[PDB]
């Protein structure tokens, strides 16, 4: 059927490959899910804000 | 009501009344161990509020030519406190903390300290002068603890890497014309559930003056630095004696 | 056997070809995967964080190379004389190097979207002063004075609590993306110019220093996206990794 | 019959907090109709880098801007589609005449970090999870091809490393070995996240030994065994002389990557493997330099 | 034809590929196969059976090999005596190679799991005693005596009908899998220390022997997984086969 | 349609393969059923006594 | 009432108020070929209680410093009893057996004895010393029924495996201190349904001294060991004459 073991097991995204073997690690890269969270780096602040406010209140 | 903040964690609280909010680290407050991402079959202890708190470890002078410095953490709170005290005695450990680097002046000084969370804060020599030599960084520079260590060559954060950059990590600036401390909070993060306190160090806290301290002669100028870290979801397993290194 | 014919290309080993490959370890299963602070999922990601820019990249001493992270301002004698200035160009060589987002850039041949450069000033609470940072679209010449300058897209900072400001230099193009420009010839995708001019003028009370510093961060907006990737110029190394 | 205090105790939530949610991000951001605003109490253009937040200030806010509908793809900057091209990292020679290799065989580190082009894009990140693609192209030194048989064989740390050209480990009964003549095309190879951690890791700032931490072993410092998978034994397949003499070049692939903690751009040149060292009398600027921050 | 591009990896041997092959025989069919008794499905159900462990390595007279089966223990006449110590890594040189969970894991490069180690008592009925088994996790050095052994993971046995006591080795690592321990470095994967103390002594009445033998027996537990296959290195031969 | 002639014939273990010849012993060694049995070795005891017990009643 | 047992085959029985449960091979008892598993076409005997029985075939003495000793076993029980004829006169023979050590000594005597089966255990020489000698080990060694052999390198049971492991076989302890008496029932096991008892010996049982006999002068110091063995759901076919081997 197939083993479930490539490194990105359980990963939250959802990728489409091409294999011929029973290892899915062997499998292609493939295409895949584009989601992104740029305030994880660029907006990791507790009390968040707007662009609108004073930053300093 | 954002300059202002009070933190209180175990009998310890922070004061502050020119903070420019909080940093959450990557985004995500210090969680325990899951019962999938654990290993350790052993039921770990989690001291709580007698380690969970804050510990105000150093102060620096800040003068008008400071190079910088730096902190391995893990280490750092070792030997002081509880929190020591589990570290040593446990194999295993796991932890988020609660960074508060604190340092005030008047409105007539200037200045402005970048400080900045670098995980995995490997070390580097200046390989000799000349790059031919394979030298490696003492125990004394990898694993200063309290006391931390001062940058030889900051630009470079003494491994090779622009210090211009340093800021894709949790980080927050001290502009003495703004705020007077920064407050970070890093969760747990290595590639493992737990892994010895001694041995390794999570990231480094980078403390360094971007734009030079300066003021006019006659103003007081001793102008301290002091860092003050507190342990969050401190958990320990693997009991034997107890452990300097 | 069921008849095949190979085509071109037949082994022909294409680094970037995403194929498939007999696996080493049958029925191997890798180390369960735990959950890890700070997982990243595009490049774009990083290019919005904002990085010091090196406007000042004079300084060589190697004893004075902190001193590229910030340029100074100090109280003028004048009328709109001028601060700072710089090429808006990412990918090219120059201030723009000592940032995340020229580093990443570096990696990749075209690139569009609008840039943000926030500018945060760390003189003393006592220090007054307003600048008036202008960004000149291609074409635009160096600004020979303030007046001229402002005839671009521009924006007065005022100095206060909020220590910076940002400028925002909005993707201004005559293509839908820009290849890494590069003085000859190639300085036909050259983004413009940005500089910054004395508004008025740094004021200070007797008892605070006459010169102080900003210090500039940049980043890309949330309409930036980069193509077809290459390998970095910027750097090369010399000796073999021993 | 509890104590309140341990009713309460959230101490042992195994679920992370988060405070930020991943989107769609297909495109790049569209632009939307903007217009002047002249209004006190409302400055975007104003922001705090103390905070240590990026200015999120839109360009709609900054210029009175048209509509734009970005529709420019963002795959092009994934993980997969950043890293999942083939890059060399080894290199092995098996000479005639020499000292480097003779005997007819090889055992090489299996280090990534020796090489600068793929060794700088790596170390963007800190961990780093994936599958990968090993290619192995092997000629003379002349890139001349030529009709010798090899033996390729991937030893785990804790196999029997080969001693000799004729060893016994070359029975290869358990390890994975790759038989392959010169004039076939180069052998390729599709290997597993193997590691005992949960991703390979570029720093690791501490020991592994756990003693006394001297002089004489600070050589151990950064050294993580969790990113020593083993050496890679290659070696003509015989009992006498190759008659040839020849090179390996190993090329890595990585695919269904997975990459945290992103750190600073390596800025200096490289000195050693495993080693963030640096020439310490040859700083050079991250960058460029002019005459003066008001030319060009 | 049909149109194909043979890829990178074409003509290769790879050992451990599996594929088809065309087959020698057609139409051949088997003996049947007969019901046998103790079939073997994996290899962990072998990892779980308990095999002697040579905690007295010691002894290499060719005519006392046999004494490396068992460490003696004997009316001692202080307090809190060290009767044996042992590395408890499986993978290491070391008793451990002795034991049939130590040979299977000379085959797999990593491993995870508890162990469990039990100790069967076989000196006369009459005798007494209560030992402490130690189980020091990493980082612990070597024990310098009982009460400081006894602060890490232990155990008291006590001598009765119940000639054996197990003492279990959780699994208890920063890591999920242990690659194999082995002195330089790769220390980092020791699993920790096991020492054996004399709790109270070896009591016994006049008429029986002063001195008798342990045999320690051990095994994995439940949860006790290995992954990536290698060949062994305990052992390889010298001269060919004849 | 495909020769029943694999060693693992009519064995206890679901194995799936994949073959291309009318043999079924050149067909791959394949993913399998992951059943164990330790007992048989470990516990090859007449009458069962648990942990929890003194083994010598 | 795990501590005594009683067995009883045949018209044999045997009691034992130390014994410490009872092992059956391979968990599995000995059961007779099934008509799918069989080839021979000719109707076996089944002669049950003629020759299922228990047969106390030896006894040797346990010594402050024996070896060891094995027994060969569809062999050991030729030439003795209706077994030993119906494995005669019969090609084809089939059948599992019930394995009864004993030995019993003083509360005051101390030693442990190992008690395993190994199956198919081929024996090898010591290829003269040296090694560069192909030699082997004679029908006296390979095949000496009753009586059993001495073991001359128990560490490697004269077959270059170590003993530390026999224990992956059916097994059970002598420990003095604990009981008196070994017992394991092990089933018919070859690749075959039915092979001749004369020259193919399906399984060896090993009796070896791994912790020593010993006890203070003056106490009963034979010590014996006695083997009693009793086959079950014997089976033959393919009648001829008698034959000895
Ligand atoms: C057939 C066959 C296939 C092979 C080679 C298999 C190689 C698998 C390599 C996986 C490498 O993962 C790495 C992770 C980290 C590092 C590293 N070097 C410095 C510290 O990090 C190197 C490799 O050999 N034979």
């Amino acid at each position: 059927h197939e083993n479930s073991n490539s490194a990105t097991e359980g990963s939250t995204i959802n990728y489409t490959t091409i294999n011929y073997y029973k290892d899915s690690y062997a499998a292609t890269a493939g295409k895949q899910s584009l989601k992104q969270d740029p305030d994880k780096f660029a907006n990791p602040v507790k009390d968040i804000f707007t662009e609108m406010a004073a930053p300093l209140k | 009501s954002d300059r202002v903040a009070q933190l209180t964690i175990g009998n310890s609280t922070i004061t502050t009344q020119e903070a420019a909010n909080i940093i959450v680290g990557y985004g995500e407050w210090p969680s325990y161990c899951s019962d999938d991402d654990a290993t350790a079959v052993d039921k770990p202890t989690r001291p709580d509020v007698s380690v969970n708190r804050f510990y105000t470890l150093d102060t620096k002078l800040w003068e008008k030519s400071s190079k910088g410095w730096y902190w391995k953490f893990p280490d750092v709170l070792t030997e002081t406190g509880v929190f020591g005290q589990n570290a040593q005695f446990h194999y295993l450990y796991r932890s988020g903390f609660c960074i508060h680097v604190q340092c005030n002046a008047s409105k007539f000084h200037q200045g402005a300290l970048l400080v900045a969370i670098l995980p995995e804060y490997v070390i580097g020599t200046v390989a000799g002068g000349t790059g031919t030599e394979d030298s490696h960084p003492p125990y004394k520079q990898t694993q200063p603890g309290a006391d931390g260590f001062e940058l030889q060559h900051p630009y470079v954060l003494d491994a090779g890497i622009p210090i211009s950059q340093l800021t894709v990590c949790p980080h927050q600036w001290i502009n003495l014309r703004t705020n007077n401390c920064a407050t970070i909070i890093v969760p747990y993060m290595n590639t493992l559930p737990f892994d010895s306190a001694l041995n390794h160090c999570n990231f480094g806290l980078l403390v360094v003056p971007i734009s030079p301290l300066d003021f006019d002669q006659g103003a007081t100028p001793v102008i301290p630095i002091t860092i003050t870290l507190a342990p969050m979801c401190s958990e320990f397993a693997g009991l034997r004696q107890a452990v300097t290194q | 056997g069921f008849p095949t014919e190979p085509k071109p290309g037949t082994n022909q080993f294409l680094t970037t070809d995403d194929g498939v490959s007999a696996p080493i370890l049958p029925n191997f299963h890798p180390t369960p995967c735990i959950h890890i602070p700070g997982e990243v999922r595009n490049l774009l990601e990083l290019c919005q964080v904002e990085t010091i820019l090196e406007v000042n990249n004079v300084p060589t001493n190697a004893t004075s190379l902190m001193e590229r992270l910030r340029f100074p301002v100090s109280a003028q004698a004048g009328k709109g004389e001028l601060c700072a200035v710089f090429r808006a160009d990412p990918g090219r060589d120059g201030p723009w190097q000592s940032t995340m987002l020229g580093q990443l850039c570096g990696y990749y041949t075209q690139w569009s979207g609008s840039l943000e450069v926030t500018f945060m000033f760390t003189g003393s609470f006592m220090a007054t002063g307003k600048m008036l940072i202008a960004y000149t679209p291609p074409g635009g010449p160096l600004p020979k004075d303030r007046a001229t300058a402002m005839l671009g897209t521009h924006v007065i900072w005022d100095f206060g609590l909020q220590s910076s400001v940002t400028l925002v230099i909005p993707w201004i193009s005559n293509t839908h993306y820009r290849a890494h420009a590069r003085d000859g010839v190639f300085d036909y995708y050259t983004t413009g110019l940005v500089s910054i001019w004395y508004q008025t003028n740094y004021v200070v009370p007797i008892g605070a220093p006459n010169t102080a510093y900003i210090i500039a961060l940049a980043a890309a907006q949330k309409n930036f996206t980069m193509k077809l990737c290459k390998d970095t110029s910027h750097i090369l190394q010399t000796a073999s990794i021993q | 019959d509890r104590v309140a205090d341990v009713i309460e105790s959230s101490i042992g939530d195994s679920v992370s907090r988060a405070l930020t949610q991943a989107l769609p991000a297909p495109t790049g951001q569209n632009t939307q109709v903007s217009s002047h605003r002249l209004d006190t109490g409302e400055v975007p253009a104003l922001q705090a880098a103390e905070i240590g937040a990026s200015s999120n200030t839109s360009d709609e806010s900054m210029i009175e801007t048209r509509c734009v509908l970005n529709s420019h793809s963002t795959a092009e900057t994934t993980l997969d589609s950043f890293f999942s091209r083939a890059g060399l990292v080894g290199e092995i020679d098996l000479p005639l005449e020499g000292t480097t290799n003779p005997n007819g065989y090889a055992n090489w580190d299996i280090d990534i970090t020796g090489y600068a082009q793929m060794r700088r894009k790596v170390e963007l990140f800190t961990y780093m999870r994936f599958d990968a693609e090993f290619t192995f192209v092997a000629c003379t030194p002349t890139g001349q091809v030529v009709p010798q048989l090899l033996q390729y064989m991937f030893v785990p740390p804790g196999a029997p490393k080969p001693e000799s050209r004729e060893s016994l480990a070359w029975q290869t009964a358990t390890n994975p070995s790759v038989f392959v003549k010169l004039t076939d095309p180069p052998a390729q190879v599709s290997v597993p996240f193997m590691s005992p951690a949960s991703a390979y890791q570029w720093f690791y700032d501490g020991y592994p030994t756990f003693g006394e931490h001297k002089q004489e072993k600070d050589l151990e410092y950064g050294a993580c065994p969790n990113n020593m998978m083993g050496t890679f034994s290659v070696r003509n397949v015989g009992s006498s002389k190759s008659k040839y003499p020849l090179v390996v070049r190993i090329y890595m692939r990585m695919k269904h990557v997975r990459a945290w903690i992103p750190r600073p751009m390596r800025n200096q040149n490289y000195l050693f493997k495993a080693n963030p060292n640096y020439a310490g009398n040859s700083i050079k600027p991250t960058g460029t330099s002019r005459t003066a921050i008001t030319t060009l």
